[PDB]
């Protein structure tokens, strides 16, 4: 099994963020998941005296 | 009615969907405009939705 | 200029005084007629609920206006809210009833 | 919730408050309806001019016609469309017969290619005919 691809599991002194992307892709990483929401453009038009 | 945009809602149980636009998590539109001097809300939907029931 | 800041979490709504400050919906106010005419529907919804029962008093400046009289009987109860609300409802950006 | 795709892709207790009212009392002078109709007419986006661009196979899209002739023809078409929109038999605003000698005007068509050469034979057929000469066959 390619150890270097699962770096963050084998290498103990490795921060959970570092990745050796340019050399070899590592297929176990930390992903950021979140849920925004997009409300429609609302506006209340008032008249100038 | 809604005390945020002064919009009148026919069924008070549907106020949650309206306040979701203002951003209140109470418990398909693209643009919603309200006129102060008159009662004529104007809303927008994308060009291909439905029978286009009084919507821009 | 007028802006209404809706009150959340039990706060009171505030309207921006032209001097810069913002005040709640209570006290003594002065309105030009054109200001209410241009924002009839928006003002009625957010002010009648406080005029009828709260501590809100407004002096709308006109200069000249026709008037219509209603004669009631002192010996019996009399409430003018129906007329005073029909007038405000029938105010329009281009007309005011008597 | 799945948002449907627009164009084909590769694979293919309580009491009514004293202020609220539900009856209108004002009719707008610049009508709401009138303005909206014009607005949605101006709101219509720009027309695509796809003439001259290559296709998937490389053949340039369009009709085989001289450049200035195409420009004059579409100017006449624009004049006719202006007349139809104005719903008169004669159009006041004309993009044609202006009176300014415009004989050097060029507008894109399918006559020319990206390599600056004519399109008498569509490009794919030109490449096919070139490659054909090179082919050889199994020995008799
Ligand atoms: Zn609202």
């Amino acid at each position: 099994i390619p150890v270097e691809r699962y770096n963050i599991l084998t290498n103990p002194d490795a921060p959970p963020t570092q990745i050796q992307l340019p050399e070899v892709v590592d297929l176990y990483n930390v992903v950021t998941r979140y849920a925004y929401e997009t409300p429609p453009i609302t506006a209340v038009v008032m008249g100038v005296p | 009615q809604c005390h945020v945009c002064s919009a009148v809602l026919f069924s008070p149980l549907d106020l949650d969907a309206h306040v979701a636009s203002h951003g209140l998590h109470g418990n398909r539109h693209i643009t919603e405009f309200i006129s102060s001097w008159q009662n004529h809300p104007i809303v927008q939907v994308s060009a291909d939705v439905e029978n286009r029931k009084t919507a821009q | 200029d007028c802006r209404i800041s809706f009150g959340m979490n039990g706060a009171a709504p505030m309207i921006r005084d032209e001097t810069g400050m913002m005040v709640p919906f209570e006290g003594n106010w002065i309105f030009p007629l054109a200001l209410w005419q241009m924002n009839t529907r928006y003002f009625n919804q957010q002010f009648d609920a406080w005029i009828k029962t709260g501590e809100l008093r407004i002096r709308i400046e006109m200069g000249a206006y026709p008037y219509m009289l209603h004669y009631y009987d002192p010996r019996q109860y009399a409430n003018a809210w129906n007329l005073t609300s029909a007038w405000l409802e029938e105010i329009t950006p281009t007309s005011i009833p008597s | 919730k799945r948002i449907p795709r627009k164009t084909k892709g590769k694979s293919s207790p309580a009491t009514a408050e004293p202020g609220t009212s539900n009856c209108e009392h004002y009719k707008a002078r610049p009508g709401i309806a009138s303005v909206q109709k014009a607005t949605e007419s101006a709101e219509l986006p720009m027309k695509n001019n796809d003439e001259g661009t290559p296709d998937k196979r490389g053949n340039t899209k369009g009709a085989l016609v001289n450049e200035h002739v195409e420009a004059r023809d579409e100017a006449d078409d624009a004049t006719k469309k202006q007349a139809k929109d104005t719903e008169k038999a004669k159009a006041q605003v004309t993009y044609s017969d202006t009176g300014i000698n415009n004989a050097n005007e060029l507008s894109r068509s399918g006559n020319v290619d990206n390599e600056g050469g004519s399109n008498q034979k569509p490009m794919s057929t030109r490449i096919a005919e070139a490659t054909s000469a090179i082919v050889s066959k199994h020995p008799a």
